[PDB]
RNA sequence: AAACUGCGAAUGGCUCAUUAAAUCAGUUAUGGUUCCUUUGGUCGCUCGCUCCUUACUUGGAUAACUGUGGUAAUUCU
RNA sequence: GUGGCGGCGACGACCCAUUCGAACGUCUGCCCUAUCAACUUUCGAUGGUAGUCGCCGUGCCUACCAUGGUGACCACGGGUG
């Protein structure tokens, strides 16, 4: 879990 | 400890000094010297407690500054000078000589010696090493180092040193 | 992963709200996309 | 500050320990001396006991020993080619212990020519033994010799070493060739 | 008093227009060999008044040679070898007469931070000659003429004749000083060791100088009854060094063609004076 | 096999290996002189340590370490690290209150020089005290006797 | 060559790093000038009005480059050769963190609070600053990346590569808008205006690039082979300043006419121009920091207004 | 605005209050340690040249050479503290300005140069005495010691001379001889 | 008197704001390190291009002191 | 005669030894809690090579490597006028 990359969404 | 302590408490003094309990909080901390702190007898203790020549510390200082006490043939003015085993003390004003020898109970004893006996002392050989220019050197128990010793002398042997010259006269082998 | 060799995505407490987003862009958003499409020989 | 203490480390079993004291003076550390190549610039540092440490920041010359010929000569340093610890020191030209450097070969050539009276580096009752391996001859033709630094520039302030020869020489040559 | 005179001449804009300027330049060149630093730096200023196009650009490097702190660094960073040189090839002819005389003065007095005293004399000679090893055989000749100046009188004449006439023209009242003679041999030993590859042309006259002094010292060593006792030990040391260098020259230079006169000279000054008594000395240790 | 397995050149520091020689001596044998020392205390240096070719600075016989202090013995338990093993020492601890004993054990990480070979699980090892070689290693292997 | 550059009594006292000066920079307000150097790596801030140093802060390791995030001296970010990123508040040291691989250079995007790390990895690290969490990586597909720059006009990010190719990315949506091809690596990369771009090479060439045309508008070649570290733009006279270790060259943007050249005694680690002034600040391999004033280029700075009278 | 003028050749100081702005205008907008021809001061000051040594502003803060400003700054001065110092540029907002006369003019100032202030103390080290009196090695330094006559009311007249230091006396030679003897004894 | 130089203040006191082999007790090692003071040693030169007639002692400064001063303001200057 | 020899002290001084210590290690031995059974690699945990720093030995630290280390013989965690 510590190495899973976060995913961001374009606002 | 954070730093070295310069105040020797009376209860932490060596038990062979025969100090009583209600004199005071402190005991004379011996100055650094030829003998270890735990195996030495300070000049003030020998001069005011053993011989009863002095009453107070200022009294011991007044005695010492007159250059009356000689330790191993040399005048010592430090009242906390560490005197140890096989040491010769001369007081010419009282015409008296002492040699510090352990007694059967494990304490330094007031042993009077004949003035011809006070001309020499015995030392235990601690170290043998070759110095600069191939000059042999011998180191004793009382921090005395001597150049050009007899080749037959090894570690744990005993040597007789003449106090006037500081040279080896003869030796006893460990056997 | 030893000595932080592998990147980790835990939240940093001290870095939270260290700066505020401040933007001064003269180009409008429509102009930027048209410029980006036509960059270099493209 | 830089501390090189031991109580900030985890235990052998893996548990962490909590401090009982603040940092002490005798556990201090100092910033590293990244010795570059350039005009001589050395700083002195007062250390515990009142002694001195010579912190060489920039060096360009040093004495190196030709062990086979037993010829110690003072020559300038040109470049850093190999470092076992890290390649970044090779990039930044940092002088540390056991790094491989290139030195000028002029004094060694002069000594050889004055001693054996044979030409060297030129373009196309035991007696004296003037025999040199092909690798050293090639390096002398190139004009630069490979050397290994034996002293610590950040501690003594000087960069001394020895000329690479033999099994070590082809080992390092192979390492340099494989790196490219 | 000399510094006072030199200072005013350093502040002259056009030294060429000065009267008797030709003799002034000769005086300045002689003063470059001086041992004192303050004499040398003020003399260099007078030379730089002549804004010679070749000497002038290397002014800063010359001054750092005259500074105690920056001498050793300047030696490395003022390379004169033809492969890599700071000085250009066209400028070598003009710069070298200035350079050699400055280095000769430093060699006598001081060539670094810790190089002072009679004990460090060998270190001083070594440092200069390694720097001069990169020069051509023509350019090194200027320095060797300065080094062997007191013994020029041994050079003239043929090899065998020079050895013989030196013995005859010997007076116990006046000789070259033994201390200076010891300096000549120590300097000459260092020269043969380090610049032997630039010495082939000048080698035959070295044999003349070396043999003549060795022959003379043996002559006083025969006449011990007329000399002081304290002088005996330095003379024996002088003879020992002379034979050792002849031993060195024979050990190397295998292909060198020795003339007949030189073979006569070596027996006159080295072999015959001691060969008769060789059974007496060699038994304890091998004599030179 | 091959002793050059690291990024740096492995060499025995006190031996000079670039001495130039005549061709007749080179034709004979290129045998490097080995360095080894007598450690004292009655222990004998192994033979294959004398004619070996391994490089180990922590070797008690061919490295720069000194043996002084306490001499202990144990049973070898684990060989899984590089040149270091884990041994076990068993003993009995006495409690006065109930007047009996309890069994206790200690685990010790000790360095092996590559000299000692044919070492298995459960054989007796005699080890000696030396300077700290790592975080947890302070003893070196001196003698191996089979089970 | 009729420019008569002067050299400087003491404008700011103790403008002296102990041995060398690595990087010299100025704040947006112009109030504070910041310098770093060896030995005992320091950050020294000099107030222009007081003509003295405000403070000195020692650091563990040498700083390759630093960026002044705040308008004033409060917030500073340091990049270290030990892979360390140090944040300094107005009080002092605030926090320190590591980067997975060594960092060559970094740039900060003021919109979105994203700071980009270019270093010894193919990927370029992104650190969001409003939330402390590291953001998603972007893969440049190049073995080594040397330099990076962000355009202020329209927010365009370009990273230099060791192969010699400039790759342009978009801070929004994190996609590669374009790529540019041009043996020597990219020493210096600089954005000026909306449409003008400059590429530095280790061989010693300055190439001016237009975003729309692949071919360079003009090329200027330094005769020395030394790499050019810094490229700067001066808007009023349209002068482009290219600096290398040996010398500093100032030449016109169009037709490449040379304004003047300054050669100092020691090599330049960095150069800086005070905004809207002829004053030039240089960092050298010398305990002193060089200060030069060019009357022709611009007027004297306000805090040094009397310098015009002194000339 | 006051001027403290000193003549070092005679060593005389004088404080003059000049209320004329026209006279002080010539000193305005000039830096310290610069040579100024003070002709505007008056008819007595013709051909005189002065050097600006220092001064104090209306709040009593002194001037420092390095700083270049018209006002006050806070610099680290001597373990260094942030003291406030006035800039070196001379302005009209100065309480006092110091001047040192370097070149003498035609006429003489009635305060400074007509009278002479003598030096009060002679040299004490032997070599400095020899240099001052151009003594050779053979001349005796003890003969050339400057004696100070001193008299007070109710006291006998007296004359005192300083003790010569670095003077060769037999005691020092005996000490050197003893050191050489100790070296000989050690070798023996 | 004043001023310059040297030594000590890190010990004894006192104090409301931390802690399970982390401290602590006993043994054991310095051949893996540091050291003010005490004590004992050690502490001379042949020649070696520096030439001719400082080792009977070589150089440059600065306090105390004299005198002129500025400000609401320091023993600030 | 700018002769030659000298006594008893004071102060300072390179190095060796001694004294007073200081600092890192080896071995032996700690209270309650299992309704804490697993832990360490959660910015090095174990070991190897080279190096930085440090008074010195050492993951003390950094680069490149292997997957190690401890545990019911109670590790690890939590407590404990």
């Amino acid at each position: 879990k510590a190495f899973i990359p976060p995913k961001e969404k374009p606002i | 400890a954070r730093g070295p302590k310069k105040h020797l408490k009376r209860v932490a003094a060596p038990k062979h000094w025969m100090l009583d309990k209600l004199t005071g909080v402190f005991a004379p901390r011996p100055s650094t010297g030829p003998h270890k702190l735990r195996e030495c007898l300070p000049l003030i203790i020998f001069l005011r407690n053993r011989l009863k020549y002095a009453l107070t510390g200022d009294e011991v200082k007044k005695i010492c500054m007159q250059r009356f006490i000689k330790i191993d043939g040399k005048v010592r003015t430090d009242i906390t000078y560490p005197a140890g085993f096989m040491d010769v003390i001369s007081i010419d004003k009282t015409g008296e000589n002492f040699r510090l020898i352990y007694d059967t109970k494990g304490r330094f004893a007031v042993h009077r010696i004949t003035p011809e006996e006070a001309k020499y002392k015995l030392c235990k050989v601690r170290k043998i090493f070759v110095g600069t220019k191939g000059i042999p050197h011998l180191v004793t128990h009382d921090a005395r180092t001597i150049r050009y010793p007899d080749p037959l002398i090894k570690v744990n042997d005993t040597i007789q040193i003449d106090l006037e010259t500081g040279k080896i006269t003869d030796f006893i082998k460990f056997d | 992963a030893s000595k932080g060799r592998k990147l980790r995505f835990h939240v940093l407490s001290k870095l939270l709200s260290f700066m505020a987003p401040i933007d001064h862009t003269t180009m409008n958003d429509d102009a930027r996309t048209e410029l980006y499409r036509s960059l270099f020989g493209q | 500050g830089i501390s090189r203490d031991n109580w900030h480390k985890r235990r052998k079993t893996g548990g962490k320990r909590k401090p009982y004291h603040k940092k002490r003076k005798y556990e201090l550390g100092r910033p590293a001396a990244n010795t570059k190549i350039g005009p001589r610039r050395i700083h002195t540092v007062r250390v515990r006991g009142g002694n001195k440490k010579y912190r060489a920041l920039r060096l360009d010359v040093g004495n190196f020993s030709w062990g086979s010929e037993c010829c110690t000569r003072k020559t300038r340093i040109i470049d850093v080619v190999y470092n076992a610890s890290n390649n970044e020191l090779v990039r930044t030209k940092t002088l540390v212990k056991n790094c491989i450097v290139l030195i000028d070969s002029t004094p060694y050539r002069q000594w050889y020519e004055s001693h054996y009276a044979l030409p060297l580096g030129r373009k196309k009752e035991r007696k004296k033994n003037a025999k040199i391996s092909s690798l050293l001859e090639e390096q002398f033709q190139q004009g630069k010799l490979l050397a290994c630094i034996a002293s610590r520039p950040g501690q003594c302030g000087r960069a001394d070493g020895y000329v690479l020869e033999g099994k070590e020489l082809e080992f390092y040559l192979r390492k340099i060739k494989a790196r490219k | 008093q000399l510094i006072a005179h030199l200072q005013v001449f350093s502040k002259f804009s056009n030294p060429r227009a000065l009267y008797l300027e030709s003799k002034l330049y000769e005086l300045y060149l002689q003063l470059l060999l001086h041992q004192d630093q303050m004499v040398q730096k003020i003399t260099l200023d007078c030379i730089m008044t002549y804004k010679h196009p070749h000497v002038l650009p290397y002014r800063e490097n010359l001054q750092r040679l005259l500074e105690d702190r920056s001498f050793k660094e300047e030696i490395v960073h003022f390379s004169i070898s033809e492969d890599n040189a700071v000085v250009k090839t066209a400028h070598r002819a003009d710069l070298f007469p200035i350079l050699m005389r400055i280095l000769y003065g430093r060699m006598k007095n001081k060539t670094g931070s810790k190089t002072q005293g009679k004990s460090a004399s060998g270190t001083r000679m070594a440092i200069v000659l390694r720097f001069l090893a990169g020069t051509q055989p023509e350019e090194i000749q200027i320095f060797l003429d300065l080094l062997f100046e007191p013994v020029r009188h041994f050079k003239n004449g043929e090899c065998h004749s020079a050895v013989i006439q030196a013995v005859e023209d010997l007076d116990l009242s006046k000789v070259l000083p033994l201390g200076r003679q010891h300096g000549i041999l120590n300097s000459l030993e260092i020269v043969l060791k380090n610049i032997s590859h630039l010495i082939s042309a000048y080698l035959p006259k070295i044999l003349q100088i070396l043999l003549c002094m060795t022959a003379t010292v043996s002559h006083i060593l025969d006449q011990r009854e007329k000399i002081q006792l304290r002088f005996i030990n330095p003379l024996k040391n002088l003879r020992r060094l002379g034979i050792k260098m002849v031993t060195d020259i024979f050990l190397d230079w295998e292909s060198y063609q020795f003339r007949t006169e030189e073979i006569d000279a070596v027996f006159h000054g080295a072999v015959w004076p001691q060969i008769s008594r060789l059974g007496s000395e060699s038994q304890y240790s091998p004599t030179p | 096999a091959d002793i050059q397995t690291e990024r740096a050149y492995q060499k025995q520091p006190t031996i000079f290996q670039n001495k130039k020689r005549v061709l007749l001596g080179e034709t004979g044998k290129e045998k490097l002189p080995r360095y080894y020392k007598n450690i004292g205390l009655g222990f004998k240096t192994p033979k294959e340590a004398i004619e070996g070719t391994y490089i180990d600075k922590k070797c008690p016989f061919t490295g720069n370490v000194s043996i002084r202090g306490r001499i202990l013995s144990g049973v070898v338990t684990k060989m899984k690290m590089q040149r270091t093993i884990v041994i076990r020492r068993d003993y009995l601890h006495y409690i006065r209150k109930y007047n009996r004993f309890e069994k206790r054990h200690k685990n010790m990480s000790v360095h092996l020089s590559p000299c000692f070979r044919d070492v298995q699980i459960g054989d007796i090892v005699t080890v000696g005290e030396c300077r700290p070689l790592s975080k947890t290693v302070r003893f070196n292997v001196l003698k191996v006797t089979k089970a | 060559n009729e420019v008569k550059i002067y050299s400087l009594i003491e404008l700011i006292q103790d403008f002296e790093m102990p041995t060398v000066c690595t990087t010299i920079k100025v704040s947006k307000d112009g109030q504070y000038i910041l310098a770093t150097g060896t030995y005992k790596p320091r950050v020294r801030c000099y107030d222009t009005y007081q003509l003295s140093l405000k403070f000195e802060r020692c650091l563990d390791s040498e700083v390759v480059t630093f960026e002044i995030l705040s308008d004033d001296y409060s917030k500073i970010v340091f990049l270290h050769n030990d892979r360390y990123i140090e944040f300094h508040s107005q009080s002092g040291f605030y926090y320190k963190t590591r980067i997975p691989k060594f960092g060559r250079d970094f740039s900060y995007h003021y919109p979105s609070c994203d700071l980009y790390f270019v270093g010894a990895s193919s990927e370029v690290y992104r650190l969001n600053l409003e939330q402390g969490r590291y953001l998603n990586p972007l893969q440049t597909d190049a073995a080594e990346n040397n330099v990076c720059d962000i355009n202020s006009v329209h927010g365009l990010f370009a990273t230099g590569t060791i192969e010699g190719r400039v790759e342009c990315w978009d801070p929004r949506t994190r996609n590669r808008v374009g790529l540019l091809d041009c043996l020597p690596t990219i020493s210096a990369l600089k954005f000026n205006g909306a449409l003008t771009m400059a590429v530095g090479t280790t061989t010693g060439q300055v190439l001016l690039y237009d975003l729309r045309s692949d071919k360079p508008l003009l090329v200027k070649d330094h005769q020395y082979g030394l790499p050019i570290k810094s490229v700067h733009f001066q808007d009023s006279l349209d002068l482009i300043l290219s600096a290398d270790s040996r010398i500093v060259k100032m030449w016109n943007k169009n037709s490449g006419k040379i304004f003047t050249s300054l050669e100092p005694e020691h090599d330049l680690n960095d150069v800086c121009l005070y905004p809207n002034s002829g004053m030039l600040l240089t960092a050298n391999e010398t305990p002193k920091m060089g200060i030069y004033y060019i009357p022709v280029l611009g007027p004297a700075p306000r805090w040094c207004s009397f310098l015009d009278n002194l000339t | 605005m006051k001027l403290n003028i000193s003549f070092p050749a005679t060593g005389c100081q004088k404080l003059i209050e000049v209320d004329d702005e026209r006279k002080l205008r010539t000193f305005y907008e000039k830096r310290m340690a610069t040579e100024v021809a003070a002709d505007a001061l008056g008819e007595e000051w013709k051909g005189y040249v002065v050097r600006i040594s220092g001064g104090n502003d209306k709040q009593g803060f002194p001037m420092k050479q390095g700083v270049l400003t018209h006002g006050r700054v806070r610099l680290l001065l001597s373990e260094r503290k942030r003291k406030s110092v006035r800039g070196c540029i001379v302005d009209a907002n100065l309480s006092v300005l110091n001047l040192v006369i370097v070149k003498k003019g035609e006429k003489d100032i009635p305060g400074l140069t007509d009278t002479t202030v003598p030096r009060r103390l002679g040299p004490k080290r032997a070599s400095r005495i020899r240099k001052l009196f151009n003594l050779s090695k053979e001349d005796d330094v003890r003969q050339y010691v400057v004696r100070k006559p001193l008299n007070k009311e109710g006291k006998k007249p007296r004359t005192k001379a300083p003790k010569i230091q670095r003077l060769v006396t037999p005691r020092v030679l005996q000490h050197k001889r003893r050191r050489i003897a100790l070296k000989k004894q050690r070798t023996k």
